[PDB]
């Protein structure tokens, strides 16, 4: 859909609301199935490994995520239209500048494309950006056709801070979902027993990513 | 607890894309 009225009037008031806001359909059933072709080629082919932790020390980092991810910058061959997804995001996230809380959105990591292979897998409850290393915006797009999460699990309950409710999302086909990254919205993906994919960017705000940075390079 | 430990990891030099 067109991303300047997406943007302004619905993820906008929904994000400075809420502080999370869910987009279903957002590219189409055909780009959708592309997509899951590329992921699925990407897991098929050994790309994937362990997921990491901000901070190690003594556990397992499978005792906290059990997921297995890889790092697109959206141009390697094969990745096309994984690329076509991360510009659509960049394409919202640009339109919504400096109308997202007090922040100057200036930059993004490179996409996550994350596997939880069944088997139980999940993500204990965490904050994505607890210590101001730059995160603002999370934005991730699920791409798994015939999810029935009654079964599988896979729910992703993030705990908004000052709700009355938690928020249950669906790992669904074609969503796209934005929630602020830091400590207003611990969040958990529960238990999955089939392959769930899920691609993930997180949006910098320039002066907090400016400043943690510095932190990391003077040590 | 610090929560560093279950936060999800990202580069944190030389890999930021610029919008
Ligand atoms: O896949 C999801 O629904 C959320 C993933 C997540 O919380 C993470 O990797 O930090
Ligand atoms: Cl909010
Ligand atoms: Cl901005
Ligand atoms: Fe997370
Ligand atoms: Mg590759
Ligand atoms: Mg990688
Ligand atoms: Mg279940």
């Amino acid at each position: 859909l067109p991303a300047l009225k997406l943007a302004l009037e619905y993820i906008v008031p929904c994000m400075n609301k809420h502080g999370i806001c869910v987009v279903d359909d957002f590219l189409g059933k055909e780009t959708g199935q592309q997509i899951g072709d590329e992921v699925r080629a990407l897991h098929d082919t050994g790309k994937f490994t362990d997921g990491q932790l901000v901070s190690q020390k003594s556990d397992s980092s499978k005792d906290i995520r059990g997921d297995k991810i890889t790092w697109i910058e959206g141009k390697e061959p094969g990745c096309e239209t994984i690329g076509l997804l991360m510009s659509s995001m960049d394409d919202l996230i640009r339109h919504c500048n400096g109308k997202l809380g007090s922040y100057k959105i200036n930059g993004r990591t490179k996409a996550m494309v994350a596997c939880y292979p069944g088997n139980g897998t999940g993500y204990v409850r965490h904050v994505d950006n607890p210590n101001g290393d730059g995160r603002c915006v999370t934005c991730i797009y699920y791409l798994n056709k015939d999810w029935d999460a009654k079964v599988s699990g896979g729910i992703l309950r993030i705990f908004p801070e000052g709700k009355a409710q938690f928020a249950d999302i669906e790992p669904k086909f074609d969503r796209l979902l934005f929630f602020w990254s830091d400590r207003r919205n611990p969040h958990e993906v529960q238990p999955a027993y089939a392959t769930r994919y899920a691609i993930t960017v997180w949006y910098f705000d320039a002066d907090e990513r400016a400043r943690a940075k510095v932190k990391y390079l003077t040590g | 607890l610090d929560l560093e430990t279950l936060a999800p990891y990202i580069p944190m030099d030389g890999e930021d894309f610029q919008l």
